[PDB]
């Protein structure tokens, strides 16, 4: 994990 | 709430009511516990699945919670 | 010197160096005791008397020695 | 018109 | 809520769960988020008249809302 | 051609 | 103060 | 050097210099640039072959470069 | 303030 | 014989 | 019987 | 590592 957040090359 | 550390508030010669950060030495008009102002360059804001904001730095190519512009974390 | 609190250097499945910021969650390919990057926007860079920056900050009309894109003063 | 704050130095 | 900036849950060899500060360096078996511990030497506990918790420091001879076992705040 | 770092979930 | 820069008005 | 951030200078009635912390709000005496003190319960001080001070903690059973009178490295 | 606490020479 | 050190409020 | 937690460097 | 100093089992 709740600590970090989507991963940038799932997102972006 | 109390200030957060290191702030304290001040009156000016005229009356007003200012803001000191002694951690940094500035003083500003408003209230630091209020709360456009552009994220950094090459960053954006996205929401996770449950409306949580998140930041997106493509300088880096990385993500986190915390808020580049100030320090705190959006799960806060 | 030592990593910063909070950073660790890690190898990925290519044998590749990287670092990971444990108090934001970041990842990132620059170590952080190396180290374009621009002020944000409102923020100028000048120099005292004696050479050393300091940072003004146009959007609150203040001035600082912390840098705003780092959290580290000038003076240190 | 605007008006800076007033100055760490001045103040503190 | 989550763990604090620069900690980590592991998993040891025989499966236990245990926390990593990288900030300091430690390890611990308790979870930071958890939550004896004596106060230090010379300093007290009192109560403010709304029944917030502060600290009396008999070696400097000064108060503060700040346990000085954790750095937090009474007040948050 | 860049090349994001690796996600901190994946590594940590 | 040597903690503080030269103030804004002084400066700008 | 500087004084530490959140940390201010002041004088007294009768003239004397003083030193406010405003993170903590507490006052003192010392300079807060100079710099007993014992550690707290349950801690120990070794050096590592190089000398280095470090900090043994047997309550947690762990180890660090931090001191824990200052949350400052014995390596910075 | 409410950010500091009672003084020292106040409670001891 | 000691002395404590101002109080934050009375100072601050 | 007490048991030190793991060693920052065997773990990390 | 050398951010980490010896280990507590190593030492105690």
């Amino acid at each position: 994990t709740p600590e970090a957040p989507p991963c940038y090359m799932d997102v972006i | 709430g109390p200030l957060p550390p290191g702030w304290e508030k001040r009156t000016d010669s005229n009356g007003r009511v200012y803001f000191v950060n002694h951690n940094t030495r500035i003083t500003q008009w408003e209230d630091p516990r209020s709360q456009e102002k552009p994220l950094p360059e090459g960053w954006e804001m996205r929401f996770t699945v449950d409306g949580i904001p998140y930041f997106v730095d493509h300088n880096r190519r990385t993500t986190t919670y915390i808020d580049p512009r100030t320090g705190k974390s959006a799960l806060d």
